[PDB]
């Protein structure tokens, strides 16, 4: 059933599909700890969205020139397109953790990265900067360690998945770099 | 308030003429007394409102003119309509072993104003 | 009377359904979870009219090519159309979470929807932004994570049916792919 999903992921087009309980049994029986991936999964996109503006805004924080005039956060329009750009990136690293496959990553979203912002001028050091934290916020987050928020998850370790989520994000720099 | 509704051929795979566009009313009414609550539920012709449509695309006229987005030589790397489209995923744990769902789905990215 | 609901659903002969006190909590008993779920529906159908339009403008300003000339929104006539469909299915899921089963929405509604849009030419990557806004106004509503409104209820977890509420809008979009 796995293959659906890849199926949806490449088709070019908007387009979706489920999982029966039926049809989830057999992805329970070909996952290793697919509890505890599952439940990784969404402890990330459960927050997704407080992820996502803490990073950019972190990156903003410590690089107050983005938003000086002409700066590539300076005026709303190129502001939210930032904020896209991190949501997809996290939304491909989020898929990545539940194929457990880095390809999907590296041949829908890193390929031609780095081509693309130079072209678009858009600072790769700042931009690895903003990944660089979502790495430390989705760490936190399957290791239910974030500060303001624990969520209810039944008992067990997630060190695997937290080291295997960490590659994804690596990855994101190097193709940028 | 006339509306040319689309020919009976085009929609046959969907429903009969007599009972499409019909869906489900449904009224829910909270009271302290568990002896005087209700529910009603009935099904009822959802006709167009041109009046509301009129409106929708006068509100709408201001994103028409804010361009769309930039583009490039290297558009190369997004074949499809897949420029600015993520997956997005839903998972359900629930009380039932068998209710439990997954979905994938590919699909654009937006931030809305407020945020 | 849980079956009388159902009967009119599907056009049956009768005007409308109707349940007393003895009989509501009668249907309560039926349906575990029941307090809750007549608090998730109502809150979505009370705000069913908002959620509509507030989805059909996403849409439109995700892809301002609708209403470009050419584009299937353009027009006060077709406008109407597809206003009038986002009503009838959010009013069909809503439906679905008051019997908690997807078999109405599926066998009344969704089969033979592809095929009817194929003929018409909506186009179907739209009509999938249309669905996932349903889909995060229906969660937020139920989980009282709405940004501009808050209802007043007993306080306690409703994530199983907003999970459940998701379910269902995910069917809508695996039918219309
Ligand atoms: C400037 C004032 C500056 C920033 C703005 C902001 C950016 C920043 N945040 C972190 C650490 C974390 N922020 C997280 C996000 C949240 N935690 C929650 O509980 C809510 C739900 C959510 C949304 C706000 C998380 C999860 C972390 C990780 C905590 C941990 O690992 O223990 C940092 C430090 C991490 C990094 O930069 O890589 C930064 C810079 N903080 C500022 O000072
Ligand atoms: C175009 C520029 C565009 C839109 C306009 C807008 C569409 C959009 N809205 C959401 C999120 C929500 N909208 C909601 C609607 C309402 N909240 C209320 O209190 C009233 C009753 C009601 C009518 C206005 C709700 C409840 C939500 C979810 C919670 C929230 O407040 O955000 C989205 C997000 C959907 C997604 O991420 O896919 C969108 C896209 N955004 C635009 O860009
Ligand atoms: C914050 C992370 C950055 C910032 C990012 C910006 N990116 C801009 C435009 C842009 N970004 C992409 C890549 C994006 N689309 C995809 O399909 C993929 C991979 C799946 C991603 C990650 C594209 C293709 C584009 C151009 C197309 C478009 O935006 O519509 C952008 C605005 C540029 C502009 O408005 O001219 C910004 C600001 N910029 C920064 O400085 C921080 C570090
Ligand atoms: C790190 C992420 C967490 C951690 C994860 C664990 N989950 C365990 C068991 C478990 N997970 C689920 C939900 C899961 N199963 C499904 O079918 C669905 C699909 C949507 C998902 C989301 C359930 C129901 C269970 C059973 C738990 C129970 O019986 O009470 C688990 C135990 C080990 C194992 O079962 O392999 C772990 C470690 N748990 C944590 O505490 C950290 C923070
Ligand atoms: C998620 C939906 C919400 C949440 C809702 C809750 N309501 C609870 C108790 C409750 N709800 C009602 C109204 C409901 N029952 C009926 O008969 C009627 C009539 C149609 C409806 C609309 C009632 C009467 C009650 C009982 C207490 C009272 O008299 O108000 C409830 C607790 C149930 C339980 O689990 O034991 C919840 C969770 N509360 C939330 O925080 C989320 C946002
Ligand atoms: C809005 C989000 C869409 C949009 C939708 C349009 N649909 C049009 C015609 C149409 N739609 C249906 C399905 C609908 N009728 C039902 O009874 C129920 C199921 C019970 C559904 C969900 C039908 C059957 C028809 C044809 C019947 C009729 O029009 O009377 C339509 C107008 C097409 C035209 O110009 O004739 C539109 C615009 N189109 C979009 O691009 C967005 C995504």
């Amino acid at each position: 059933m796995l293959d659906a999903f890849s199926r949806v992921v490449v088709n070019s087009d908007a387009k979706a599909a489920y999982v029966g309980g039926s049809d989830l049994q057999a992805l329970k029986s070909f996952i290793a700890d697919g509890n505890k991936r599952l439940d990784a999964v969404n402890s990330i996109v459960s927050n997704a969205s407080c992820m996502v503006s803490d990073a950019v805004s972190g990156m903003i924080c410590e690089n107050p020139g983005l938003i000086s005039p002409g700066g590539n956060c300076y005026t709303n329009r190129r502001m939210a397109a930032c904020l896209r750009d991190g949501e997809i990136i996290l939304r491909y690293v989020s898929y990545a953790l539940l194929a457990g496959d880095a390809s999907v990553l590296e041949d829908r979203c890193l390929n031609g990265l780095k081509e693309t912002y130079i072209a678009l001028g858009v600072p790769t050091n700042s931009s690895i900067r903003a990944v660089s934290i979502m790495k430390a916020q989705a760490v936190a987050f399957i290791t239910n360690t974030a500060t303001e928020r624990k969520m209810s998850f039944a008992a067990g370790d997630c060190t695997s998945l937290a080291s295997e989520v960490a590659s994804y994000f690596d990855r994101v720099g190097a193709a940028i770099s | 308030g006339k509306f040319d509704h689309a020919p009976i051929s085009t929609y046959t795979s969907l429903c009969s003429y007599d009972k499409v566009n019909k869906a489900p009313q449904i009224s829910v009414t909270n009271v302290g007394s568990d002896e005087h609550s209700y529910v009603s539920v009935t099904s009822k012709y959802i006709a167009p409102d041109m009046a509301a449509a009129a409106q929708m695309l006068a509100d709408c006229q201001k994103y028409k003119a804010g361009g769309n987005a930039p583009t490039g030589k290297w558009m190369k790397y997004y074949p499809g309509t897949t420029v600015n489209m993520a997956p997005y995923i839903s998972l359900n744990d629930t009380g039932s072993d068998s209710s439990r769902t997954v979905s994938v789905t590919l699909d654009k990215v937006k931030i809305s104003p407020n945020k």
